[PDB]
RNA sequence: GGGAUGGCUUGUGGCGGCCAAGCGUUCAUAGCGACGUCGCUUUGAUCCUUCGAUGUCGGCUCUUCCUAUCAUACCGAAGCAGAAUUCGGUAAGCGUUGGAUUGUACCCACUAAUAGGGAACGAGCUGGGUUUAGACCGUCGUGAGACAGGUUAGUUUUACCCUACUGAUGAACUCGUCGCAAUGGUAAUUCAGCUUAGUACGAGAGGAACCGCUGAUUCAGAUAAUUGGUUUUU
RNA sequence: UAACUGAACGUGGGCGAAUGUCGACACUAGUGGGCCAUUUUUGGUAAGCAGAACUGGCGAUGCGGGAUGAACCGAACGCGGGGUUAAGGUGCCGGAGUGGACGCUCAUCAGACACCACAAAAGGCGUUAGUACAUCUUGACAGCAGGACGGUGGCCAUGGAAGUCGGAAUCCGCUAAGGACUGUGUAACAACUCACCUGCCGAAUGUACUAGCCCUGAAAAUGGAUGGCGCUCAAGCGU
């Protein structure tokens, strides 16, 4: 859902006389910016603990960048989405180069295939498949095969949309 | 995947056996071993095998197993670290194709004599070579199709002629009688079911079974036997010739 | 509104009184020249299966059809002489009925 | 799901000569020559081994993968047709009126022509013209049998179906009136 | 039916004897064998209409026992 | 002086009780509920039980549309032997009549069949609803009069305007002759007889169909040799 | 008040949250039981609906967009110039993209303004993505070649009924496995077949649900309507 960045958001309850050192809660949140990241932090924290924004504070917001954005990786995402019936689990896999790109591909795929919006999807886990034996979806298993080489038949050539007329009928073989 | 074959659910009493039958076979074979001195392996290849019940009845003191080949091999023990008794992994190399186990207390010579002089004429199955030429004569079709003289044969049933037409015999109903061509027999030749020196297919063997024509034999071939006292496997004549695994 | 008198008997009458009333009333409609007084205030509401058993014993499915189990007909006769007499009487009655019907281009509307 | 690669194999006998150009299959055999236009299905042809034709689809869906089986069976039937041929034996049976069948070969059209007469005593004379390459004969070994032979399975089976459909009883009980021409045996010439 | 006891909408409707839903009627219960503690036959009992007769063509009632 | 419900509707009842896939529900184990089922609503009878116009519909001429198909065309199934059918499907191309009854909507006949609707019923003509003024009877009222009502006789009377339609001329391009065809309309319909054949089929009674031939019904377009009609041929 | 002990009112002295920034008369009016809508609430209906409270709009009002318009969205209005937007749009009509990324769908009048009704726990051998349970080299699903037996023609019944017109029971043995039988069939038998098992094969399948898009889920009557053309890796749908 947009150019997403992963943030660690650490927050806590406001210190009182009973608890001078309240517990810190850290979450990894995919959001377009820090305001949305803090909003999602307060939402997920209201879903789990007796802390809201008026009674708590944000200790830290940091950006978690990808360690190796130049390495092709397989990601398994376990998610829960809310439909007309209720909340359902989905396990999906994406062959991307970063967790953020995997999450954008996830959001586009769920919007395309199940009409699920950003407001109705909970990202529960995003993990890296260390071995290719952990890959379970056949559309990624056909990509992790040995000596994968394929042609590209029927490639429509890119002709400028401002050039209306051409004197040669284009070919679709390059 | 909306377009799928509709799986028919059978409204019958008998269900699938499953893993419990495999475990029962394992228990029965592993309990039969310490009771008999000799364990024979016999082969019945490309055969009807409905006289095996008569063989079981005649060998009252013996025990016959005719289950899955790999399950019997696993029951006996394929490796020397798995065998129930010594030399049984030597015997397991004989178990391939359609085979069976025979646990016995009797003499090996007696068992060989019985399974050598045992011989019953049986219906041929698909793949066997036809020993002769069978031709149903023209005219009215009888039950044997010319094996017995036609004056000693009942006419064939009227319910069989759609099956005969499906199996390729150009029969027709004339006044409640199944005939090739005309009732007296004309304008056609006899229907050749099979020719000598020809591999029989299932259509021809089904025709021969419907006309009660038997072109095969019931021969059980003993491959070898393991003895408990000596702890060794003695190989018989068919053991050299049969493929080994 | 809930009330206790909705669940009570509103009209009761004893056996002998009902029987005497019915007998006297029947004697009253015996005479056509006698008329009642205040009949609207009189309890006049008190004054005013072989096929099922046969079908219950023998269903239609058990009588005739693919599921039929009937094997014995229902006869009006027991002896050969009774059958001969039955046939003779039936033939005579049949002839009488056709004679009656005979005694009793399309026609105009 | 879009499958990256799917392939099928067709073995070719030594007598058979296959020429494929722009999805136009030409199969040559001892009995004759067949030609078919498979330009309506996106298939890439190749020679994966000496005497084996390779069918492939790249980036196709499940339907595009499944269509290769139809292509495989069509080319295999063309090979079987040019090698051994196809033969449909048909029987015509009658109850009271004998059915008269006359087979000719119209030379200007170069095709066989089957003429059916006296079906349920009808005075009409039915006529069926066969597809080119389909040879129709009256069997001398059996009684009231036609034999349709050819290299094209579709042509032979369609001609047999046309013969079977042209003699159809109308406005009568099919339980009682059993007459007609029926396809009895389907097989190969050789 | 013996009488119409109460039509809940209007006493004029009761006076006219209108059979509507929820109307209390008096019925002859001689066929049900209802008897008192000594043997007198109870032949009049209240029942309530549970259907809409103007829409259904029939009067359906439940005994008030 | 003021006025003149509508993406409704259609083929399968209500009330009351059981049963049950399921929905809910585990600190409460209730409550709804598809598919069903059960009770109330003459041995082919009876003909001696017709149960309230405040609300109005008919008819003539004529055109078109819908299908929710009566007939014709084709097809599937049924003890469908044949004949005659019955149920169902695609189909609106083509037809769907003549009469009796007003003490007040059903009968009869021909026919292949006598299918159902819309364009009104959310200023053409003509009979009832229906009702100005005359008159009579019945009910009511002291009465004038009114009506539960019944009966009789009784005034709206364009077109030459615009558009639409049906036909008929026409300027400009010299006049005229012979043509092409964009587009618009479009047409045929049903029955009978001969042969097949007293044949297939059938115990019998009965009894088809394809190819071929000849007429007739309804419709349409013409025509006047003949026959009727018409006569100011005065 | 036991009391200058208090109660008021004076004498004198000293010293306070944010944000934004009028009152009284005189005279004269029109309107004061209107319409629509959000939210809350009280009654109901077969479904409709009927009422109250606050707020906004209209009657009094133009403009941009909903193709069009009393109630929708944006926005309120002197005469002009330049710049930027809101709502809505960028295939043509039409000013602005046949823009970019990932997928889904082929509809015999799709869809592009839906929420209401038809209408249901509805029907789909259409197409994708998932969940749960189960089988599987000890050989899964499908097929092919075979077996599919004995007591026993189980009991009663029936002219006849042998697993297969009926009623009630439905057991044991040989088993690898086989029902006192799933259908075809006979007058009854016979015969075939199914459930089940074994041999060949070769690696992934089966069932039930969930969520998308698509078809059906009822239609009349002049010829017509996503506004029109037209659109199918869209000019449809989701982001």
């Amino acid at each position: 859902m947009g150019r997403l960045q992963e943030y660690q958001v650490i927050g806590r309850h406001l210190p009182t006389e009973a608890n001078p050192n309240p517990a810190l809660y850290r979450m990894r949140i995919f959001a377009p910016n820090e305001v949305v990241a803090k909003s999602r932090f307060w939402y997920f924290l209201r879903g789990l603990k007796k802390v809201k924004k008026a009674t708590g504070e944000i200790v830290s917001v940091n950006v978690i960048s990808e360690k190796h954005p130049l390495k092709v990786k397989n990601f398994g995402i376990w998610l829960r989405y809310d439909s007309r019936s209720g909340t359902h689990n989905m396990y999906k896999e994406y062959r991307e180069t970063s967790r953020v790109a995997a999450v954008e591909a996830m959001y586009a795929d769920m919007a395309a295939r199940h009409r699920a919006r950003f407001r109705s999807i909970h990202i529960l886990k995003v993990v890296e498949l260390e071995k290719t034996e952990d890959v379970k979806r056949p559309y990624i298993k056909q990509l992790v095969a040995k000596n994968l080489s394929f042609p590209l038949p029927h490639r429509v050539p890119k002709i400028s949309t401002k050039k209306i007329f051409s004197a040669k009928r284009p070919s679709t073989f390059s | 995947p909306k377009s799928k074959r509709a799986r028919v659910y059978h409204l019958t009493q008998v269900n699938k056996k499953g893993r419990e039958a495999k475990e029962r076979l394992f228990s029965n074979i592993r309990e039969t071993i310490p009771k008999y001195q000799h364990c024979f392996v016999f082969s019945v290849d490309n055969m009807r095998n409905n006289y095996l019940k008569d063989v079981r009845h005649e060998l009252n003191d013996c025990r016959i197993f005719f289950g899955k080949t790999k399950l019997m091999a696993r029951a006996l023990g394929t490796t020397p670290e798995e065998e129930q008794a010594d030399g049984l992994h030597r015997l397991t190399r004989y178990l391939t194709g359609t085979v069976g186990l025979l646990f016995t207390n009797r003499d090996p010579a007696d068992i060989e004599s019985y399974f050598s002089n045992l011989s019953q004429v049986d219906f041929a199955r698909a793949g066997t070579v036809a020993p002769r030429t069978v031709t149903v004569p023209p005219g009215i079709v009888y039950s044997t199709g010319g094996e017995v003289p036609p004056e000693h044969d009942v006419p064939v049933s009227h319910t069989l002629e759609p099956e005969l037409r499906r199996l390729g015999m150009p029969v027709r109903m004339i006044k409640g009688k199944v005939c090739l061509g005309d009732e007296k027999g004309e304008a056609s030749e006899g229907y050749t079911i099979c020719k000598e020196g020809e591999v029989l297919d299932s259509r021809q063997t089904r025709l021969l079974k419907l006309f009660s024509i038997c072109l095969s034999e019931f021969k059980v071939s003993l491959l070898g036997y393991w003895s408990s006292a000596s702890g060794e496997v003695t190989e018989l004549e068919a053991g050299k010739t049969r493929p080994k695994r | 509104e809930p009330n206790r008198k909705w669940f009570t008997n509103t009209r009761v009458i004893s056996q002998d009184t009902l029987q005497s009333f019915r007998e006297a009333m029947a004697e009253k409609q015996k005479d056509p020249y006698t008329v009642l007084l205040k009949s609207n205030k009189l309890p006049m509401s008190l004054i005013r299966h072989q096929a099922k058993m046969t079908i219950e014993r023998e269903p239609f499915s058990e009588t005739f059809g693919p599921k039929a189990q009937r094997k014995r007909p229902k006869l009006s006769f027991n002896t050969v002489d009774e059958l001969a007499g039955y046939s003779e009487q039936s033939l005579d009655s049949y002839h009488a009925r056709l004679e009656e019907k005979k005694l009793l281009s399309v026609a105009t509307a | 799901m879009r499958y990256i690669h799917s392939e099928e194999t067709i073995p070719v006998p030594e007598n058979v000569k296959v020429s494929i150009k722009s999805r136009l299959v030409t199969v040559e055999g001892p009995r004759g020559k067949l030609q078919k236009d498979l330009s309506h299905i996106a298939v890439n042809f190749s020679v994966v081994k000496k005497g084996v034709i390779g069918l492939e689809i790249h980036h196709g869906s499940r339907k595009d993968v499944a269509a290769l089986r139809t292509v495989r069976t069509i080319i295999n039937n063309m090979i079987i047709g040019v090698t051994k041929g196809f033969k449909y034996k048909m029987r015509y049976v009658y109850a009271h009126f004998p059915i008269n069948v006359n087979v000719e070969k119209n030379a200007e059209t170069g095709c066989y022509e089957v003429e059916i007469r006296n079906f349920i005593g009808e005075k009409i004379v039915r006529k069926v013209v066969m597809a080119p390459g389909v040879e129709v004969e009256i069997s001398k070994a059996q009684k009231d049998e036609l034999i349709l032979s050819g290299n094209s399975l579709e042509a032979v089976s369609q001609s047999a179906a046309d013969i079977q459909q042209i003699c159809k009883v109308r406005n009568k009980d099919i339980r009682k009136f059993l007459d007609g021409i029926y396809v009895s045996e389907k097989g190969n010439i050789v | 039916i013996l009488s119409v006891k109460k039509n809940p909408s209007n006493p004029l409707y009761t006076q006219l004897g209108v059979l509507t839903k929820g109307t209390i009627i008096e019925v002859n219960v001689s066929d049900l064998g209802i008897v008192t503690a000594s043997g007198k036959i109870a032949w009049g009992r209240y029942a309530q209409i549970t259907n809409n007769p103007e829409n259904d063509g029939c009067v359906n009632a439940v005994l008030l026992v």
